[PDB]
């Protein structure tokens, strides 16, 4: 086990990257990028697991404009 | 003299899994506040045809491991041991032993 | 007197204090219960459709968290859904003493809050299910929306993290027991399990069977 | 067979509970009241249902042993325990985590 | 306390497998209903499986009335220390093996024949019924499809020269994908993996009671954290069943050259920081790929087939699981 | 964000009168009427819709008419007023209490002002009112949010 | 632990098997205590074969059919108890002496 | 290192005879049927301490997995709640059972210890499945295939000895004297 070099290429950088990936095109991907969607978090889940509490996905506050 | 390897993470694995239930419900211990079954006997007869091809099992398990060393004459052999309890089988469906 | 059904002072003084790592410790404990509360699959009357709509598609119910188990066992929300008359009485009581300690009860509907349009007169419905058990989320309508039992869900959510870990000792059930001796003469029980080879149906009884 | 009546307040059962497991008998009865607390008691109003349990199983010991009427029992158990509170002798708790009020609101006597 | 390292890195990976396979119920599950899943709770659903573990800890752990006190404690943690014991087996990276047993495929089928107890303790001694009526069921189900599932191993064990589940997956590296055992045992497998599915997954168990020929099953009477072990400790089995069909049959391990363009389920560019640590965790486990198939299928197929009734599932087992075992053995070897 | 320290608390002595803005799917509001009852102050948490005038319902003793449903004459309960009544209960060891109204956002914007103006002519006596919808919860007084 | 305490062990865990085999009054007990006669034969056996003749063994082979037999003795061995318990309703060793002299 | 095999050697000699002592001791038969799990996987603990890797795993497979179950079933089948407790049925014959148990043991323990034993000090199991595979068809072949003809008659024999009698109960067959369906001519009679 890598004390700091390779542990935080596996734990915070790359799940950090995915978490921009899983907001923008989650609902809105094709029958192919689901597919492959739901690998990354299978496989980067004790990465995705530390940073949980810190994003929160719930939808923006709307205008109003009517 | 203990020629067998690999076991030496054996004995520390049993405790540890073993530690897993008793230490768990101890780690909840601190943080929480007409009877009849009908004798039907399918509950022995299911067991029965299990015991007799558990040991089968068993018995082809050095056959399986140790074939491609041994030959032609020993599956012969060991085509006796799979033939014989094969009729063990058909005497099982046709009996209606394992039926449910 | 002075007051009808007086409110008693609380004399004790609940010295409720804690760090910031056991009021740390404290959210992880409420989080994980208001997020995952599995609801008893419980149904009597027409407002179950209205909770079963939500189970589906078109909303879902397991999105809050909430799996549904059918036994008092493993689950612990318990929505009362539909009416309950004096039989299903105290089926609906041993169903609530069955569960794990954080219970939380809601009501559901007209029927289950006051007994809706069976309060004028009904000759056998309980009138409103607190006067059998604690509710915690009362949910009027007739039936409620789908959308709306997912509000009282979410009033129950505001009311899971109000709960405090040290007062756990009034999760459980006192004891002041009583016990008297009664006069009363035993009966032997009327329905035993017997329908079709009971010994009443095979044949017409005399005296009745001539001008049949 | 364990013929009772469980009701918030009130859970009358008959037979005699052995630590916790409840063996059915045919002569006696269990009555704990305020299993759930949300009436905060004191010394006396224990002893005064006492004087209403007591005297509501001595008064119907001529009828049958039914579950109708470990229930009549209860339904007048539960009227003298609403007798309790609208003379003022009990209270609510607030210690306590629900806050229905079943027995009615808190009000004044004569505005 | 745990000081070897190989000891402590396994226990993390076979507890982070399990809110894996949990999430992915929960999701995928969830895709074939056309509903969202579980939102709400930490980004999108991933601190579902932690919160529902978390709940069952602080839980009123009670007992029935009158049951058996030492059988009742003892009923779930015979259920789950074999299939935990039994993760010792699986060597998943190149670089990496907790344990090199001179067998371990027969201590797996071993170590897995000690749940039928533990399912047979727990509904005995939880004492009503509807759990003697369902636990003697549950145990005469873990009985018919084990010895379909040890005879599938008897075939990759004649052809493997041995029981070291290292030396299996060794045998297949040395052509990538030329010499998976998928393609030389392609009937022994579906026996492996029909009877591994029919020992741990949700399909054919007695558990939701939608039937009614019980009332919930034999853990009916189970609550809190003993509850616990006999729910994050099914998927603890659904994980190690998957490990070892993506162990036996497909290569642990094993894959050729990984130098080519972006569709190998990876970024774009062809080296960036990115795809080197998706090479490097592939160099320490390429198993969990292969092995989170298996539980992506055994999800998708549990809504798949219809519920077979138990009057059928021994017919399954026994009646044709069984024969088709014996002569894949056979056609394994000569004849 | 995640971890909250005791701002919670020193904001609603310094204020008076809150104005909570929660996710609108509930669960994180109610960590913060812990901090505050951890730190001596009760809570009644009211119903914003349920209650009706609130100088009638607050300050004033109000007669609540129960259901009469045909089989009963128009009764009239008079209950005490809230706010007097479940502060002389509570000793003056602790706190104050507050009033945590939820549903808060269908008060109309002179009961706002009305529930801004009683908690400083009241001694040791707070209201939260929850009200509206956000991404995160945070807090402002509702001095600021009826001139908003 | 050397040859001689496996055969202290394999000798005092026969007599637990004997004393089973005399005094128990269930017809299933006594079928029990004698698989703890046919363990302590096999105890006795691989540690005869661990020390004595260790290169090829001789009797970790025989400690199979030991297993295989007791196997067969107790599939046999219950279906015999079965058979009784539904003519005669109890499993009780001091009621099956009606063939007394 | 050596120690360490001391050790975990006596602790599973006293895991076996403190569940054999639970075996027949014990008080209630269900009780004393999971315990002996507790015999057969200890003594499978010893069989991986005396290096004998393929009789271990093969003893929790049969011994633990089919026999151990084989007895479950077979005591949830028999339950039937009437114990009626006569323990002084006729004689302290419990006490005359102690002695034979304790004469065949000290019997056995003046034999172990004064045999010379001639233990070689050579390295055993040089892979014990591969040489224990090599005896199944070369020395011990017809005991191999003698357990195959044990096994079958014990499927045909436990079969028809525990079966449902549902084919026909009320059958009388035929007759020179009067016999009963499935049970031999003799009719009891007293003289
Ligand atoms: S109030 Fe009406 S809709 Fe609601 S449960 Fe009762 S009958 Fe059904």
């Amino acid at each position: 086990g890598v004390y700091g070099a390779l542990a935080g290429l596996y734990l915070l950088v790359v799940p950090a990257i995915v978490y921009a990936y899983l907001n923008a095109r989650w609902y809105v991907a094709s029958s192919f990028e689901r597919a492959f969607m739901y690998f990354l978090v299978t496989f980067f889940f004790p990465g995705l697991l530390l940073l949980a509490p810190f994003i929160n996905f719930r939808p923006q506050p709307r205008s109003l404009n009517s | 003299v203990f020629v067998l390897s690999g076991y030496e993470y054996f004995l520390g694995f049993l405790i540890i899994c073993s530690l897993v239930p008793v230490l768990a419900l101890a780690a909840s211990a601190l943080l929480r506040p007409g009877a009849w079954i009908q004798f039907n006997v399918r509950y022995y007869m299911f067991a029965l045809v299990f015991v007799i091809f558990d040991v089968e099992t068993v018995f082809l398990y050095p056959w399986a491991v140790a074939f491609h060393q041994l030959g032609l004459l020993a599956f012969i052999e060991a085509l006796i041991f799979i033939a014989i309890l094969v009729v063990a089988l058909v005497y099982a469906w046709r009996k209606r032993a394992l039926e449910w | 007197p002075a007051i009808l059904n007086p409110i008693a002072r609380p004399e004790v003084p609940q010295e409720l204090a804690e760090n910031i790592i056991l009021t740390s410790l404290n959210d992880v404990y409420d989080w994980a219960r208001l997020s995952s509360l599995w609801p008893l699959m419980y149904g009597t009357a027409c407002c179950f459709i209205e909770f079963a709509a939500m189970i589906g598609s078109r909303f879902d119910f397991d999105r809050f968290g909430l799996v549904p188990r059918n036994s008092p066992r493993q689950a612990d929300l318990i929505i009362t859904s539909g009416t309950i008359t004096m039989k299903m009485a105290p089926a609906l009581v041993r169903l609530y003493e069955q569960m794990p300690s954080p219970k939380y009860v809601i009501a559901m509907g007209a029927c289950t809050i006051t007994g809706g349009m069976f309060s004028s007169d009904s000759y056998s419905a309980v009138r409103g299910v607190d006067k059998l058990i604690p509710v915690d989320v009362y949910l009027p309508g007739c039936p409620p929306r789908p959308e709306a039992i997912m509000d009282a869900i979410v009033k129950l959510r505001k009311k899971i993290a109000n709960e405090h870990i040290n007062e756990r000792g009034n999760l459980a059930q006192t004891h002041r027991l009583f016990t008297a001796k009664h006069k009363m003469k035993p009966v032997p029980p009327i329905l035993t399990g017997q329908y079709l080879n009971a010994p009443s149906r095979q044949a017409p009884p005399p005296a009745l069977a001539a001008a049949m | 067979m364990l013929l009772k009546s469980t009701t918030r307040h009130v859970h009358i059962y008959a037979g005699h509970v052995v630590d916790g497991e409840v063996h059915p008998d045919t002569e006696t009865l269990t009555l704990n009241v305020d299993p759930d607390n949300e009436l905060e008691w004191n010394e006396a109003a224990l002893a005064k249902v006492e004087a209403k349990f007591r005297e509501l199983v001595a008064n119907a010991a001529g009828e049958d042993l039914t579950e109708y009427n470990l229930r009549r029992i209860g339904s007048d158990l539960e009227h003298f325990i609403r007798s309790l509170l609208m003379q003022g002798e009990i209270g609510y708790n607030l210690n306590s985590r629900v806050r229905n009020y079943s027995l009615g609101i808190p009000r004044v006597n004569h505005s | 306390l745990w000081l070897p390292l190989p000891m402590l890195m396994m226990l993390i990976v076979a507890t982070v497998g399990v809110l894996v396979a949990v999430w992915l119920e929960r999701k995928i599950s969830a895709a074939v209903q056309q509903r969202i899943g579980p939102e709400y709770i930490g980004p999108l659903g991933i601190l579902a499986p932690l919160a529902d573990g978390l709940k069952l800890i602080f839980k009123e752990d009670v007992l029935p009335a009158n049951s058996d006190r030492w059988l009742f404690t003892l009923g779930p943690a015979v259920v789950v220390i074999p299939v935990f014991l039994s993760y010792i087996i699986v060597p998943f990276g190149q670089n990496l093996l907790i344990s090199n047993l001179a067998m371990g495929v027969f201590l797996w089928i071993a170590l897995s024949s000690i749940a039928p107890i533990g399912l047979l303790m727990a509904g005995y001694a939880s004492n009503n019924k509807y759990s003697l009526l369902g636990g003697l069921r549950a145990a005469a189900q873990s009985i018919s499809y084990e010895i379909p599932l040890a005879l599938a191993v008897l075939a990759v064990a004649m052809m493997s020269n041995g029981l070291g589940t290292v030396e299996i997956v060794e045998q297949q590296s040395q052509y990538g994908i030329l010499s998976w055992n998928v393609w030389r045992q392609p009937i022994g497998f579906l026996v492996f993996w029909i009877a591994a599915l029919a020992e741990c997954e949700r399909l054919p168990f007695d558990l939701p009671e939608a039937e009614e020929e019980l009332v919930a099953g034999y853990q009916t009477e189970y609550a809190g954290m003993k509850f616990a072990l006999f729910y994050l400790g099914a998927y603890v089995n659904l994980v190690l069943s998957a490990l070892l069909v993506s162990v036996l049959y497909f290569g642990g391990w094993s894959f050729p050259i990984p130098l080519e363009t972006i569709a190998n389920l990876l970024g774009v560019s062809e080296t960036n920081p990115f795809l080197q640590i998706a090479f490097a965790v592939l160099g320490i486990t390429m198993t969990l790929i292969k092995a989170y198939f298996f539980v992506f299928l055994a999800i998708l197929l549990r809504w798949t087939v219809p519920r077979v009734r138990i009057d059928q599932l021994l017919d399954l087992g026994w009646k044709f699981l069984l024969p088709v075992g014996l002569v894949n053995l056979l056609l394994t070897a000569g004849l | 964000g995640l971890l909250a320290g005791y701002q919670f608390v020193k904001d609603l002595e310094s204020a008076g009168a809150l104005a909570l803005f929660v996710p609108p799917e509930g669960g994180f509001e109610g960590r913060y009427q812990r901090r505050l009852r951890s730190k001596g102050y009760t809570t009644l948490p009211m119903s914003a819709p349920g209650l009706g005038d609130l100088a009638a319902y607050l300050t004033q003793e109000h007669g609540i008419r129960p259901a009469h449903t045909g089989k009963e004459d128009i009764r009239v309960y008079f209950q005490p007023p809230l706010v007097t009544y479940h502060l002389e209960n509570l000793p003056p060891n602790a706190k104050g209490l507050v009033l945590w109204l939820i549903d808060g956002k269908r008060l109309s914007k002179q009961e706002f002002a009305y529930l801004a103006q009683l908690t400083q002519t009241l001694p040791k006596f707070k209201v939260v009112v929850e009200v509206g919808g956000d991404r995160v919860v945070r807090w402002e007084p509702l001095a600021d949010w009826v001139a908003a | 632990m050397q040859l001689t305490y496996v055969l202290i062990l394999a000798a005092l865990l026969f007599c637990i098997g004997i004393y089973g085999l005399v005094t128990s009054r269930n017809a299933v007990r006594v079928l029990m205590s004698i698989e703890l006669l046919l363990n302590a034969v096999n105890l006795n056996l691989i540690g005869f074969a661990n020390y004595l003749d260790g290169q090829q063994i001789k009797g970790q082979v025989f400690a199979v059919f030991v297993i295989t037999v007791a196997a067969a003795e107790a599939a046999v061995g219950l279906a015999i108890i079965l058979a009784i318990y539904r003519n005669r309703d109890t499993v009780d060793m001091e009621k099956f002496n009606l063939l007394k002299w | 290192a050596t120690l360490t095999q001391t050790i975990t050697f006596f602790a599973l000699a006293a895991a076996v005879i403190i569940a054999a002592l639970g075996v027949v001791l014990l008080d209630n038969v269900v009780y004393s049927a999971f315990l002996l799990g507790g015999v057969f996987l200890s003594i499978a603990g010893l069989y991986i301490l005396m290096n004998a890797d393929f009789v271990s795993a093969a003893q929790i497979l049969i011994y633990v997995g089919a026999v151990n179950v084989l007895i479950l079933f077979a005591i949830m089948l028999v339950n039937k709640r009437e114990t009626y407790t006569p323990v002084p049925g006729r004689w302290l014959r419990q006490g005359g059972a102690a002695v034979v148990s304790l004469g065949v043991f000290a019997l056995l323990t003046k034999m172990i210890l004064q045999t010379p034993w001639q233990l070689s000090s050579v390295p055993p199991t040089p892979d014990s499945i591969t040489t224990i595979g090599q005896h199944f068809f070369s020395d011990f072949l017809l005991p191999f295939e003698l357990a195959s003809v044990l096994l079958l008659m014990a499927l045909i024999g436990a079969v028809v000895l525990a079966r449902r009698e549902l084919v026909l109960e009320p059958e009388p067959i035929l007759g020179e004297e009067v016999v009963p369906p499935l049970e031999l001519p003799e009719r009891p009679r007293e003289p």
